[PDB]
């Protein structure tokens, strides 16, 4: 009964006032059940809860299913689309994984299993950032920075998304336009535009203004303009039930839109948020991570994650990582 | 008509599927 990823949208915005936020859900959480297969006792519980999970409607076991269901349904780099979702573990030469956590890992999550020297922290960085690096056909360079020495494995997730859109915008259209980051502080940033038929909605509740353009494929952009001064507004409104009232809501209308052609990207240390949505057990010595290893003692150090977004007149890339890092002391 | 859409403001970003890929506000580009 709770938002996990619009409850972690909002504590990113919250941690970071009025910067530019960007992540993946499916990266995120994909990570979390992944680490939920080998947690125990009340930590193994505050996963699932923080996720939103039913114990009762949807059952622990549906949770994996569906993400199997989502890995499987990935197709190949098709033409002018491609969307690739991995799982990666990278375990210590000294350390044994309990046969249930690795099996799961491989079967539910089509898992890839690397020995990995952690004696050696700069070798395992290279080695594991240059496989994030070269999953992510080098949009996520350097996803871990300095890697303990306690650290005996290493479980990673990456997605990895580049579409044209269904139209592209003429890019001969695009002028420099003014933007207001505030109504004080503008920047000139080049504004794509193109008229057509747009699915367009407006949400006088939340107050905004919500746009859809898809792409070659199945994937759309959902571009929401909050009316002036309610950006922090329609933040709280987000919800599950939002979208899905928003996606319905969707009815397609001849619009001018103006886009900025933009970039951004963000990078977290997830260990820190988490708590904040009651994952906290699992981050400390206190950890039940017994499902993973039986030479327990082990926690999770720290839950790197990193996302970034290209968006021009063609289309657009996005791309991201999760690294959780289980450390012995 | 032709309703007239500028996102000249800070704005937030969904890449859905069937599920959330991405999710961002820009709030400065
Ligand atoms: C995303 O693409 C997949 C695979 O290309 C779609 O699966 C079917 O694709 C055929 C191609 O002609 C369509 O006629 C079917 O209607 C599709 N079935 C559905 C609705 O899943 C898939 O449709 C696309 N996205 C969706 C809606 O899942
Ligand atoms: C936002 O909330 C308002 C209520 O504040 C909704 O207004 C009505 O919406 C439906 C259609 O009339 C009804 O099912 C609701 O009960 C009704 N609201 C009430 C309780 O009076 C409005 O539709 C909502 N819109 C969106 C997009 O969220």
């Amino acid at each position: 009964r709770r938002d996990f990823t619009f409850d972690l949208y909002r504590a990113l915005a919250s941690a970071a006032p009025s910067q530019n936020i960007f992540f993946s859900p499916v990266s995120i959480s994909m990570s979390l059940a992944m680490l939920s297969l080998g947690a125990g006792s009340s930590t193994k519980m505050q996963i699932l809860e923080g996720l939103g999970l039913n114990l009762q409607k949807s059952s622990e076991k549906e949770l994996h299913r569906g993400f199997q269901q989502l890995l499987q349904e990935l197709n190949q780099p098709r033409d002018g689309f491609q969307l690739s979702l991995g799982n990666a573990l990278f375990t210590d030469l000294v350390v044994d994984l309990q046969d249930t956590f690795v099996s799961a890992m491989k079967t539910l999550y089509l898992a890839d299993t690397f020995p990995t020297n952690f004696r050696d922290s700069a070798g395992a960085m290279k080695q594991i950032n240059d496989y994030v690096a070269k999953q992510t056909k080098g949009k996520i360079v350097d996803l871990l920075k300095n890697l303990d020495s306690n650290a005996v494995v290493i479980m990673v997730n990456y997605i990895f998304f580049k579409a044209k859109w269904e139209t592209s915008f003429n890019h001969k259209g695009t002028q420099e336009q003014d933007f207001y980051v505030t109504s004080e502080t503008v920047v000139r940033v080049p504004m794509m535009s193109r008229e057509d038929q747009y699915h367009y909605l407006l949400d006088r509740n939340l107050s905004c203004r919500v746009v859809g353009v898809p792409y070659q494929g199945n994937a759309t952009a959902l571009f929401i303009l909050p009316s002036e001064g309610k950006m922090q507004q329609v933040e709280n409104g987000l919800s599950e039930k939002t979208l899905r009232k928003w996606l319905k809501m969707f009815k397609k209308r001849q619009l001018e839109l103006y886009l900025p052609k933009f970039s951004i990207e963000g990078s977290y240390q997830l260990e820190k948020v988490l708590p904040s949505l009651g994952i906290s057990n699992v981050f400390t010595s206190h950890a039940d991570l017994s499902g993973i290893s039986n030479h327990s003692n082990i926690q999770v150090s720290e839950m790197v994650h990193k996302a970034v977004v290209e968006v021009d007149e063609s289309g657009t890339r996005a791309a991201a990582a999760t690294g959780t890092i289980f450390t012995f002391r | 008509n032709s309703q007239r859409l500028v996102f000249n403001r800070p704005f937030l970003m969904f890449i859905v599927d069937n599920n959330i890929l991405f999710l961002g506000k820009v709030n400065r580009p």
